[PDB]
């Protein structure tokens, strides 16, 4: 799996998967 | 109604969605058995896991995440079929328990 991913761009207290990026951009 | 099959609706599908992409992001959540991708009106995919527990781990971990930054936002629900029927292995459908 690409190092560093899934990556949490920011943490939203209302929504744990908001800001979550599963893979680097092709 | 829980299920071991999930329906992924991929909002804003800017990048190519293939069985390899979906296997890569889903199998760390739980063992994937089969994938079917529908491309007619947007992109939706069905992903069948080994168990309900794996499907629930995939749904909890990925629902509302983006596959790639700023796009490909995942809406995940339980699918209607309780198993997927796959007859070929390619970029659109795959059965990891039936090499052809």
């Amino acid at each position: 799996y690409p190092p560093g991913y899934p990556m949490q761009a920011y943490v939203d207290p209302s929504n744990p998967n908001a800001g979550k990026v599963l893979l680097p951009t092709p | 109604s829980v299920n071991s099959v999930l329906l992924f609706t991929i909002l804003n599908p800017i990048y190519s969605i293939t069985t390899d992409v979906l296997y890569t992001i889903c199998n760390p959540c739980g063992p994937v058995q089969r994938i079917v991708i529908f491309r007619k009106n947007g992109v939706q995919a069905m992903v069948e896991f080994d168990s309900v527990q794996s499907a629930q781990r995939a749904k909890a971990s990925l629902n509302g995440a983006d596959i790639y930054s700023g796009c490909c936002t995942l809406k995940i629900e339980y699918a209607k079929p309780t198993r997927l029927n796959v007859f070929k292995n390619d970029q659109d459908t795959w059965d990891y328990t039936n090499p052809n």
